[PDB]
């Protein structure tokens, strides 16, 4: 799975946190799998309104990950002090 | 570029320091000198002496010279300094010159003082005004009036102050083109505005005269309460 | 850029001086005009009230019997350098007994006004007109806060310097009259700048190589106010 | 003190009380409940809707028209299929509704139809009958002048110069477009005004608004500078399109330097620079511009970016200056020939009198004379009213 | 805080509760008053009890809920909070730490918060729409305030809340402890004493 | 495969964008900067990403992203402009990230390169960039030459003395001096203009004469 | 419509007799409307336009009878219009009725959108008036020659010649009337009057600020004969905010014609305004509103306690004296301060001591310098 | 440590919801915070690190 970060934005009210859900449950459906997000800055920047709910959606579905599935994430950037300290977390 | 600053311009040229000096000034409470045929007086308001204020410590009048008078309006502590300085100033150019001291040199001099202390950086400008009355005019009554921007300029007869604004349009209403004859009228003229000013009390004139010849000459509450009377009868005409 | 002219502009022009350039601006008017005649200025007194003296202004002055002066800006400071250039020709007429040129005096004044970042304050926010005679020339100079200093034939300066710079230019010719010019500036300075011509609010000062007394006007108008 | 008892409030709010305060107080209250009752009964104020003088409309061809004509809805046209030229099968994307694939009706011919084309669509069978004009912004579209100023060139003083390389440029082509064709010379297409304010800037323009006969368009910086991104520069696509419709065009951007702004970027306004970059690329990149002539005017010529003022987008710059004596003469005298005015005004007295006046202070001096006549009630505007009015304008500019 | 309780009933329970004097008196009622003492001094809780018996309603807003990041913003907060006040019926208006938008501003962004304390004070200077619209203004430690809202055409009064005396902290700690369950042999005077220069 | 083109205001960029859209024969995409950021979250993206579809769908295809100073600026700016940041992001990964895109070429014009991205002005994207500098000269002289072909110029114009009164001037302003010449000698109803009217044509064209520098400080 | 106004104040039988004609004229309309055709034209139009009938949204007009019009589904319809409905009271953005079946446009729905600017229409004006300030005689005939003459007699301005002023400044110290002296001359000429205080133009977006200032001009020009009130001018006028001050500009001197709409701005620091601001061709009229002096002290002294009951010791002249160091505020905070101290010691009618009380306490409420 | 260790493990084992925010991350935040832990009455907010902002009061300048 590679994903150009801006792609995940979308006008239509809360479609984007719902294409992030249904890639992740692609990915859980699709194992093994890998989840390469480029340019995450795009959607990760530190906290116009409906990226920062989708960067919540990405964290939930982020933290959902059980120790069991065969699933894998990459993300990319050019300015990684841009990126939201949230993601910075262990 | 912003004021910000004592020895930088805006734009538009002007030292707004300077300005925030002679607003300073105009916090200060009522002063204003006159000269007459041949004297000159002088009456300040607003004492307010509140009980164990005994009124005579601050010293509202200062009489600096073998004969020369006034404090200065604005903040006092800049004020006294000037004061030091002119009794220095006066005493020593009475030693040193050939001859004594006059009016237009001392004023002169506290204008290029005021003048000297703004024009530097970390050094704040007295912002303070004055009303300078002196005899040696080759023996003849004279005016002259300081600005914290270091200068000096000559009046018949001049307001600083709270009453700047209205004590001058008094003036310019009344000041008489006529020579005042019997100076005890300019006196009155004077004491009239003095009180007008601060409410007609009659209890904050305080006052100094000099008739151009004489040494410092100063006026009791009630002696000058004497020309409040006489003109509280020169206003009662009216009927 | 704007602590003070020890910076430079991307144009290398420094933003402390222009300000007092506008400082100049901002005082009253002040012409001076160069004829072969006699060197004569004008200044607006603009007196607040008339209850003042009004020769209290030192807005024109005499530096000397020879050389008299005119400025427009701050004023306070402008009577400092009235001061130096009398100093000045004080001092070198009496250890020289060479009279000093009216040239040398504008120099003089300029090299006391380098002196806000050229040692170790501000620029003197403040213009000025010299007319002098000489044995050598009768002159006219003008003066202002950058030290940099000019040979002119009729000049204005202060508020208002732009129309009336304007008109003098207009009326000027080489081989004028000293009583034309002088009518000519009154004139000018009646129709644009304030009203009317009256004592208590215009100065003039005219001085000739054959004359070290008078260079003023004063208590002699009245045959000008009613034939002007 | 003690605070004020309930029968303190009641002896106070009595005694003190006149004879009368009780049957007043009872007047007044029944006033107001009787105009409560008045407003009843007189129940709620009608509301209408709009429909003309009686004697004007109706007739049985309204609601035969209603009965028997079709409410068609509105499309954009996409994707001209054409598998065979011959059942073309136009795609269309009703807006919030819907995207159908449908046909043309009988009466409609493909060479009607193109792609867009925002056409009229019916409204059970989604058949195509209507070619509809395109969709223009309506602050777009209000944004033509339509009424045309009432001052003309005539009344404008002195700019000699000045209108003549303006009348070059914004008018001579249009009227006369033998004289640059037959010499063979391409003719600028864009004019700035430059100069102090109230020297007279949109006062030419006017005129020329008046003097024009091809469509002119008003633009002040308020109008292109919206709050949502990227809508400026749609505004500004608009709008040339627009002007690309008639047959020659002029825009007119008075204050320019509201959104003319230069780049910067390590401090900046941004959106502001993306609309005057669209505004830009229309004036003059791909594509030819057409027969759209420009003028802007500005306050400010130095602050404009230097991409704006390139020529091929600002050809021709014009300065307007602080009048002359001439020109000054010439303002008042312009002025001064509507006002009720005395025959023998030495018009170049005043003129000369005035300092660095910019027209503006010329008709405000007239204005102030022509007050000082009004409350002095005497019909005739004099010279000591203008010389009077002369002073008042001057000294509230020295303030 | 009997005394200063007294005072506000005066100054606002009157004109609500009994306007008629004011008509028969024909002056125009007091806008505000403005609270100052140290914090945790029963202020908000005074303007509570008073908004409470006066019956009209009781809107807050913190000066530090005032300033927010953008500018126009807060002159759009406090007029919008005088058109709620306005379309509630009688009504006080609570403005806690008032001081955090109101203080020396002079020495120079800080733009926001002139255009919000000006703002304000244009509304209450106005007395927009003041049938029984009342506010009330609360900070710490006065002396940090400025003068341009007590200016004699703007908000009339201000109330002095010193930290409780012996008595005044007998009230409180009987009101706090009385749903507490107590045991005999209780001295809570002693414990009065004991603390010296609370805030309450 | 990747074209930027750059230089200051009137040397010719979007000339030159013109004339390779004219003699290619292939599908040619012109856009400006401003037409991609637009108003909604998520469509400026879709609007990049659209065109590049459609490049690919016309394979013979050039894109000629015109002003990119608009979409293309640094990515921390002054911030409510991170729409027009993620609408670059999907610009730069649709110029090379993950599938590369062969056949399209992408020409980009700006006046302010310093303003640009320090990504969409890498190599991989813009392979080739191209400085447009103020006519030399010779230059000048050609530029001249070109926009009076068909004016009826006098049969003797001394080009390379215009050229040399002409420093500091771009392209633009030649054009300008040329077309300014046709207007005067419109003026004087001349049938044939002359040298004369290029001088005037330059006085025109050329700056504000400055102010007084000796008064300056 | 309002009741008329009655003016004896004190309480007498005039008043009394006042309200007793209002209350018979007011029985009488009682009795009228109580003591109590077009069915050709109804069954025509208002059954064409059967009910019930939806609102849109008129965007344009493309024929004699037919026009695009949206609904609040956002959908798009181009639908004819019959012939009854007002051709030139439709217009884009014009709230349209239309036929519930067939989108049939049937009339004009008059506007009821743009609420900022429709609760800024004032209309409540009727508060004060010339006679209720007393002193600003000078600005009076300013304001008269400036912006009142030409609404109610532009007569003289069109037989002269003159293009009369349709702007002005106000300036002075706070307190001294000149938000009084605006609504007053909004009430002398029922013009319809529109208030905006400085800063609440300021907005955070990038537009509200120049769109606001446009729809507020908008509607000045929609009501025709309008008062335009722009208090604290300085917020404004002391890129953004200058850019709402270029519109600002433009809408008092700029394109089109601005015809009958009045603007008054209101300034405490007018010499610290942007002189653009202040345009000497536009700005015609300035207006210093200076401190009251004792005659003015007198009047204003007079006109605010005249409604008060008065004991006989009041020395009003004692009151006024002084150096003329309070403003018109100042004194209306006087007469509420020494009316408080009255009702503190059970007085209904004020005396002398409280007004000096009160003017010591007022007075106390200045300054805080200590040298 | 384990400060937010045992934090958590509460949140776990009790019917809380546990709502946090690190003392880096003005008013208006933490007025929302407290609002959305007022959604749910059992709700826990913690406050990682949060000296930052509650430091020592003083005379504040910018
Ligand atoms: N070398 C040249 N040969 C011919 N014409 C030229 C030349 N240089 C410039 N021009 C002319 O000057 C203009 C150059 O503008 P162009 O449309 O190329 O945009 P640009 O200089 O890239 O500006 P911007 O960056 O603002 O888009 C054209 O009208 C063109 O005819
Ligand atoms: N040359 C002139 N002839 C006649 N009237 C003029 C002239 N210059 C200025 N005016 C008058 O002064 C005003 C100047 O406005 P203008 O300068 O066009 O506004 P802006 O500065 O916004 O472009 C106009 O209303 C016009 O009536
Ligand atoms: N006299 C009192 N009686 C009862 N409770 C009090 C008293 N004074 C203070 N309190 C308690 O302390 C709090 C004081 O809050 P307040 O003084 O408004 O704080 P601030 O000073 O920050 O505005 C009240 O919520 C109340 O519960
Ligand atoms: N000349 C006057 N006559 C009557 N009332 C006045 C006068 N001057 C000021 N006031 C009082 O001042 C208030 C108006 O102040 P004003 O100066 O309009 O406020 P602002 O300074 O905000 O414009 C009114 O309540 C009015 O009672
Ligand atoms: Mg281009």
């Amino acid at each position: 799975l590679k994903v150009v970060s801006s792609s995940i934005v979308d006008k239509y009210i809360g479609e984007s946190a719902r294409l992030i859900r249904e890639m992740f449950n692609y990915a859980r459906d699709h194992q093994p799998c890998i989840i390469f997000m480029d340019e995450i800055d795009a959607i990760g920047g530190r906290r116009d309104r409906e990226i920062q709910r989708t960067l919540m959606e990405l964290l939930n579905q982020m933290d959902g990950f059980d120790t069991l599935h065969r699933v894998k994430m990459i993300m990319a950037t050019n300015r990684p002090d841009t990126l939201d300290p949230a993601l910075l977390r262990p | 570029s912003y004021d910000r600053a004592i020895t930088v311009f805006s734009p538009d040229g002007h030292l707004f320091q300077v300005e925030y000096a002679q607003e300073a000034v105009k916090k200060g409470s009522t002063a204003v000198g006159v000269r007459g045929r041949d004297i000159v007086v002088l009456g300040v308001e607003k004492k307010s002496v509140a009980k164990l204020q005994d009124e005579r410590t601050v010293r509202k009048i200062c009489a600096l010279d073998d004969n020369v008078c006034m404090a200065f309006a604005g903040l006092t502590a800049d004020a006294r300094i000037v004061i030091n300085r002119a009794r220095v100033e006066c005493q020593s150019h009475r030693l040193t010159v050939e001859d004594p001291v006059t009016v237009e040199y001392i004023t002169r001099y506290i204008a290029s003082l005021k003048q000297r202390y703004t024009q530097s950086n970390g050094r704040r400008p007295f912002g303070i005004s004055a009303l300078i009355v002196g005899f040696d005019f080759d023996g003849t009554p004279r005016l002259y009036q300081t600005d914290p921007s270091g200068t000096y300029h000559a009046w018949k007869a001049n307001a600083i102050g709270r009453g700047a604004k209205s004590v001058r349009e008094f003036l310019e209403k009344n000041y008489t083109d006529e020579a005042i004859e019997t100076d005890d009228l300019t006196i009155k003229l004077v004491i009239k505005a003095l009180l007008e000013v601060v409410q007609s009390g009659g209890k904050n004139i305080e006052l100094a005269v000099m008739r151009r010849d004489q040494s410092l000459k100063i006026l009791n509450p009630e002696e000058i309460e004497k020309y409040v009377a006489e003109i509280e009868k020169e206003k009662e005409e009216n009927e | 850029y704007d602590r003070g002219v020890n910076t430079f502009s991307p144009e290398g022009r420094l933003f402390q001086v222009e300000y007092a350039i506008e400082a100049i601006k901002l005082g009253s008017t002040a012409i001076g005009i160069q004829t072969s005649e006699g060197v004569c200025l004008a200044v607006e007194k603009r007196i607040t009230s008339p209850l003042m003296e009004p020769s209290s202004i030192e807005k024109i002055v005499e530096i000397d019997a020879h050389i008299g002066c005119a400025m427009s800006g701050l004023i306070a400071d402008a009577k400092t350098l009235i001061d130096k250039a009398r100093v000045e020709t004080q001092n070198h007429w009496f250890t020289y007994n060479e009279t000093m040129t009216v040239e040398s005096v504008t120099q003089a004044v300029s090299n006391l006004a380098l002196q806000f970042g050229e040692e170790d304050s501000r620029p003197f926010g403040v213009a000025l007109l010299f007319g002098g005679v000489d044995e050598k020339g009768p002159q006219l100079f003008h003066m202002d806060p950058s030290g940099t200093f000019v040979q002119c034939d009729a000049r204005a300066i202060g508020s208002a310097s732009e129309g009336a710079q304007s008109s003098l230019q207009e009326v000027y010719h080489k081989s004028m009259t000293l009583k034309e010019a002088i009518k000519s500036s009154l004139i000018i300075l009646k129709q644009v700048m304030e009203e009317k011509l009256n004592a208590t609010n215009i100065e003039l000062a005219t001085v000739q190589p054959g004359q070290n007394f008078h260079m003023f006007t004063k208590e002699e108008l009245e045959e000008v106010i009613k034939d002007i | 003190i003690r605070a004020l008892d309930e029968g303190d409030i009641a002896l106070l709010k009595t005694y003190g009380q006149s004879t009368y305060s009780r049957q007043i107080k009872q007047v007044e209250d029944d006033i107001q409940q009787l105009l409560k009752k008045i407003n009843e009964l007189t129940g709620i104020k009608e509301s209408d809707t709009g429909l003309a003088p009686p004697a004007l409309w109706d007739l049985a061809a309204d609601k035969q028209t209603l009965q028997s004509e079709q409410p068609l809805q509105v499309a954009r046209c996409t994707k001209i299929i054409n598998a065979d030229s011959e059942d073309p099968k136009y795609i269309i994307n009703v807006k919030q509704f819907a995207k159908f694939v449908v046909d043309l009706s009988d009466q409609v011919a493909p060479t009607d139809i193109e792609e867009g084309m925002r056409v009229g669509v019916d409204r059970n069978k989604y058949q195509i009958h209507i070619p509809l004009p395109p969709k223009i912004d309506p602050t777009v579209t209000m944004m033509q002048v339509e009424e045309k100023p009432d001052v003309t060139y005539s009344d404008v003083g002195g700019c000699k110069e000045q209108i003549e390389k303006l009348r070059e440029v914004v008018e001579t082509p249009l009227l006369h477009p033998e004289r640059f064709v037959n010499l063979g010379i391409e003719p600028p297409k864009g004019v700035l005004l430059f100069g102090p304010p109230g020297t007279g800037k949109t006062l030419c323009a006017r005129a020329v608004a008046n003097r024009t006969d091809a469509c002119f368009i008003r633009v002040i910086g308020s109008e292109l500078v919206q709050k949502y991104v990227g809508e400026g520069a749609r505004m500004v696509r608009e709008l040339f399109e627009m002007a690309r419709t008639k047959k020659a065009c002029l825009i007119f951007f008075d204050e320019i330097d509201a959104i003319g702004g230069a780049r910067f970027d390590d401090g900046g306004d941004n959106e502001v620079q993306r609309t005057m970059l669209e505004l830009i690329n229309q004036l003059d990149g791909f594509d030819p511009r057409g027969n759209i002539k420009v003028l802007m005017a500005t306050n400010r010529p130095d602050t404009l970016d230097p991409a704006l003022m390139r020529p091929g987008r600002l050809d021709r710059k014009i300065e307007f200056s602080l009048p002359d004596l001439e020109g000054r003469t010439h303002i008042f005298k312009i002025h001064a020939r509507s006002m009720s005015v005395e025959r023998d005004i030495r018009f170049e007295l005043l003129a000369r009198l005035c300092p660095n006046s910019t027209g503006a202070e010329i008709r405000s001096v007239c204005t102030e004379a022509g007050m000082f006549a009004i409350r002095a009630r005497r019909k005739i505007a004099t010279e000591k009213d203008f010389l009077e009015a002369v002073n008042k304008v001057i000294k509230s500019y020295a303030k | 805080l009997d005394k200063q309780i007294k005072e506000i009933k005066e100054v606002i329970e009157l004109p609500v509760k009994h306007p008629e004097l004011f008509e028969a008196l024909g002056i125009a009622q007091p806008k505000g008053v403005l609270l100052y003492g140290p914090p945790g001094t029963g202020k908000t809780l005074l303007a509570r009890a008073v908004a409470h018996h006066t019956d009209c309603t009781f809107i807050r807003v913190s000066g530090s809920e005032l300033v927010q990041k953008f500018i126009g913003e807060g002159a759009r907060m406090v007029r919008e909070l005088f058109v709620m006040a306005r379309e509630h019926a009688p009504s006080i208006i609570f403005m806690d730490e008032i001081d955090s938008i109101g203080s020396s501003r002079l020495e120079g962004g800080d733009s926001e918060v002139q255009r919000t304390m000006l703002e304000l004070l244009n509304q209450l200077d106005g007395f927009e729409a003041t049938k029984n619209i009342k506010v009330i203004m609360a900070t710490n430690r006065i002396d940090i305030l400025d003068s341009a809202l007590l200016r004699p055409g703007r908000i009339d009064r201000k109330i002095e809340f010193p930290p409780p005396n012996e008595e005044a902290r007998l009230d409180i700690l009987k009101i706090h402890s009385r749903k507490m369950n107590l045991t005999r042999g209780i001295n809570l005077r002693k414990i009065a004493e004991l603390m010296p220069g609370a805030s309450g | 495969k990747g074209v930027l083109m750059y230089g200051p205001p009137g040397t010719g960029k979007t000339l030159l964008a013109r004339a390779c859209a004219a003699q290619t024969k292939a599908t040619f995409l012109k856009l400006a900067g401003p037409q991609l950021v637009q108003m909604f979250i998520g469509d400026g993206a879709k609007l990049v990403r659209d065109a590049f579809a459609l490049a690919k769908e016309k394979a013979p295809s050039i894109i000629f992203i015109d002003e990119l100073d608009a979409i293309g600026t640094k990515r921390f700016d002054s911030a409510g402009d991170r729409e027009v940041q993620r609408t670059m992001l999907e610009l730069l990964n649709q110029l090379d990230g993950f599938q590369p895109n062969t056949q399209v070429k992408v020409i980009a014009a700006t006046n302010r390169v310093d303003i640009l991205d320090p990504a969409l002005l890498r190599s991989g994207r813009l392979d080739r960039k191209i400085e447009f500098p103020m006519p030399n000269e010779e230059a000048r002289a050609r530029i001249m030459q070109i926009h009076s072909r068909k004016m009826n110029v006098s049969p003797d114009v001394n080009y390379e003395e215009l050229a040399r009164c002409t420093d500091d001037f771009n392209g633009a302003q030649c054009k300008a001096v040329c077309v300014e010449a046709g207007m005067i000698a419109l003026r004087r109803g001349a049938t044939e203009l002359t040298h004369e009217d290029y001088m005037e044509g330059i006085l025109e064209v050329q700056a504000k004469k400055k102010a007084n520098l000796q008064y300056y400080a | 419509s309002k009741l008329p106004l009655v003016t004896p104040h004190t309480q007498c039988r005039l008043k009394l007799l006042k309200l007793e004609r209002i209350k018979d004229y007011l029985l009488m309309e009682e009795e009228f409307i109580r003591n109590q055709k077009q069915e050709e034209e109804r069954s025509k139009v208002d059954d064409l336009r059967g009910t019930p009938m939806s609102v849109g949204t008129l965007e344009e007009i493309i024929d004699d009878n037919h026009a695009i019009v949206s609904t609040s589904v956002g959908s798009e319809h181009y639908v004819s219009i019959l012939s009854f409905v007002d051709k030139d009271l439709l217009e884009p953005g014009c709230s349209v009725l239309l036929n519930h079946k067939v989108h049939a446009v049937i009339g004009v729905l008059m506007d009821d959108t743009d609420p900022l600017v429709t609760v800024m229409k004032v209309e409540k004006a009727p508060q004060e008036t010339y006679a209720d300030i007393g002193g600003l005689d000078n600005q009076i005939q300013e304001i008269k020659e400036s912006v009142e003459l030409p609404l109610t007699h532009p007569e003289y301005y069109e037989e002269m010649g003159i293009k009369p002023p349709k702007g002005v400044i106000l300036y002075g110290p706070p307190g001294t009337g000149k938000t009084l002296l605006a609504k007053a001359v909004a009430n002398q000429t029922s013009a319809t009057f529109l208030r905006v205080v400085g800063s609440e133009l300021i907005q955070k977006y990038l537009g509200d600020g120049p769109k606001l200032v446009r729809e507020l001009f908008r509607v000045a020009e929609e009501h025709a004969p309008s008062i335009v009130f722009i208090d604290e001018i300085d917020a404004i006028g002391t890129r953004e905010i200058q850019r709402t001050m270029l519109e600002l500009l433009n809408q008092l001197d700029g394109f089109d014609s601005r015809g009958d709409v009045k603007v008054i701005m209101a300034t405490n620091r007018i010499e610290t305004l942007d002189p653009a601001l202040i345009r000497p061709g536009r700005i015609d009229r300035k207006i210093e509103f200076p401190l009251p002096d004792e005659k003015t002290k007198k009047r204003i002294f007079q006109i605010h306690t005249s409604r008060m009951t008065l004991a006989d010791d009041v020395t009003l002249d004692d009151l006024i004296m002084a150096k003329d160091d309070l403003s018109g505020a100042d004194i209306k905070a006087i007469c509420t301060e020494a009316g408080l101290m009255a009702l503190r010691e059970r007085r209904m009618k004020v005396t002398n001591e409280d007004f000096k009380k009160s003017k010591e306490n007022v007075l106390y409420k200045k300054q805080e310098g200590t040298p | 440590c384990g400060k937010t260790m045992l934090a958590k493990a509460v949140a776990h084992h009790t019917t809380a919801a546990f709502i946090r925010v690190v003392g880096s991350e003005g008013p208006r935040m933490v007025r929302d915070v407290f609002r959305l832990a007022k959604e749910n009455a059992p709700a826990i907010i913690f406050i990682d690190e949060i000296d930052a902002i509650a430091t020592k009061r003083f005379d504040a300048q910018t």
